[PDB]
């Protein structure tokens, strides 16, 4: 046997109950902040396809 | 200074990087990428992490060290700069050995190294490099999920493949049977439910992100004043836990066809399968020892990280000992012996849920990381926080 | 050179747009831009 496995995972299990935890409605402003910021990330990979797709080359049958 | 001004050299930098995007290449360059070069693109994030990561890895190595002065600043900022042409030349000649690219990519890294150090100072947090990565993930989740114009994976029965989209397909599925239910007529990955599940895996990392503790804490000449410090549970910043466990599968990998200068499916096949082959697997045992074998890599990268570059006992010893804290029923050395501790076991258990990120593939849409996306969704709670206190 | 603390103002705004426009239209064979 090894001593420090079965002590780490106590050490580790404990420590997230000396952290603060959310509450009811922090984890819903942290949670509604997610949704946005992903939507205007997401606007990138189609505007900017049709400045790219007639320039680049013109075989593609649209 | 402003917060309208603030927004402002982001509006720059973010409409820029809009129209813009061994001995073989690396799997996580990849993933920070979204391109592999376009025509437009050309390495637009690649050189700026190759080369503060590098150079992250000789800084923190006791041998050389950052001292107070503005001087190895310099010479840190410089050092990154001179790495991150080196690497962009050492790429493109391979495949070079054509016109076109070639003389425009001297041009595009005149662009970038100024730009990504007009976000370092121009705005708080993020970084330039930092908003790419963001803005490179967030990318390819929501393109495969509204019209991918190549194929549209999970349901099928027409062999167009470059016109197969997802919105293509909802048309045509109104004149027949539902294929929106569990079932699907081909199931590879039906790509409207991949995204119902990325949204989830999301939801328990920003939960454990809300834990980190707060201390206030004593000063010692007069201990009449109070201040706080906080201990932020993650550490290593996450990145050599993400980084580590891709790399160290190249280095076998490239490794095999280079012995028989000096075989893809087996000898890849019985050290590790990659990552998860669904719920029910594919390996009842081959699969369990690799997974158990991931955790342990990345529970470990973490523990290694800490002391030779990252911040641990004296690292944080040092920082405290500066303005003379001390603690109110004890003093300044005996906290580090309570930091002993937890360093490690919180590092490394922060490390065990950025590997079940990456095994996880077909509950998550994401092109490796976890990590680096999430570094930025974090960074906006902060500056969104800003901009509600000035407003009201 | 490297003198530069601070690399924030108009200027380097003017010197990344300038070149982004060369990049995106003069070097391209594609739109006959340039001709070889």
């Amino acid at each position: 046997f090894v001593e420090p496995s079965r002590q780490f995972v106590k050490d580790s299990i404990r420590l997230v109950k000396r952290c603060t935890k959310p509450d009811r409605k922090e984890f819903q402003k942290i949670a509604m902040a997610t949704a946005i910021g992903f939507a205007i990330m997401g606007f990138i990979g189609f505007f900017v396809k049709l400045i790219h797709i007639p320039i680049n080359n013109i075989i593609v049958g649209g | 200074i402003q917060f309208k001004e603030k927004v402002l050299w982001t509006a720059i930098t973010l409409f820029i990087f809009l129209v813009c995007c061994s001995a073989d290449p690396f799997y996580w360059m990849r993933v920070i990428l979204a391109s592999n070069r376009g025509t437009l693109m050309e390495l637009g994030i690649s050189p700026i992490v190759t080369s503060g990561l590098i150079m992250q890895l000789l800084a923190g190595a006791k041998i050389i060290e950052v001292g107070d002065t503005p001087k190895d600043r310099a010479l840190f900022n410089g050092a990154q700069k001179l790495f991150g042409m080196i690497i962009t030349i050492g790429q493109s000649i391979v495949y070079v050995m054509c016109l076109l690219i070639t003389i425009q990519l001297f041009v595009a890294g005149l662009i970038v190294l100024l730009l990504d150090e007009l976000l370092q100072k121009g705005y708080g947090l993020g970084s330039g490099i930092s908003l790419f990565i963001a803005t490179n993930i967030c990318e390819t989740i929501v393109w495969k999920a509204f019209s991918p114009t190549t194929v549209n994976t999970g349901r099928g029965m027409e062999f167009e493949g470059a016109i197969i989209a997802l919105f293509h397909l909802l048309a045509t599925r109104t004149d027949k049977v539902r294929a929106l239910r569990e079932a699907f007529y081909r199931q590879n990955l039906p790509n409207l439910m991949n995204l119902i599940a990325t949204i989830f895996v999301f939801a328990v990392v920003i939960y454990f992100q809300g834990f980190r503790v707060d201390l206030p804490i004593k000063s010692a000449r007069y201990r009449g004043q109070y201040n706080t410090y906080p201990i932020k549970l993650f550490y290593t910043s996450n990145i050599p836990i993400i980084l580590q466990s891709a790399l160290v599968s190249n280095l076998y990998v490239i490794s095999q066809m280079l012995s028989a200068r000096f075989p893809v499916g087996g000898l890849c096949h019985y050290l590790s399968p990659p990552e998860s082959f669904g719920s029910v697997l594919e390996d009842p045992v081959h699969a369990v020892v690799y997974i158990v074998f991931m955790l342990g890599s990345c529970a470990f990268f973490s523990k290694t990280w800490i002391e030779v570059s990252g911040s641990s006992a004296k690292d944080v010893a040092k920082q405290l000992k500066e303005q003379q804290m001390v603690m109110r029923g004890h003093r300044e050395t005996s906290m580090v012996h309570e930091l002993n501790r937890y360093i490690p076991t919180a590092a490394a258990f922060g490390g065990l849920c950025i590997g079940a990120l990456s095994v996880l593939a077909d509950f998550l849409g994401a092109i490796g990381s976890g990590t680096g996306i999430l570094l930025a969704v974090t960074i906006i709670y902060q500056y969104f926080e800003i901009f509600v206190k000035e407003q009201s | 050179e490297d003198s530069p603390g601070l690399k924030v103002g108009p200027v380097p705004v003017l010197v990344m747009s300038l070149l982004f426009i060369a990049s995106v239209f003069m070097l391209h064979i594609w739109g006959k831009y340039t001709r070889s």
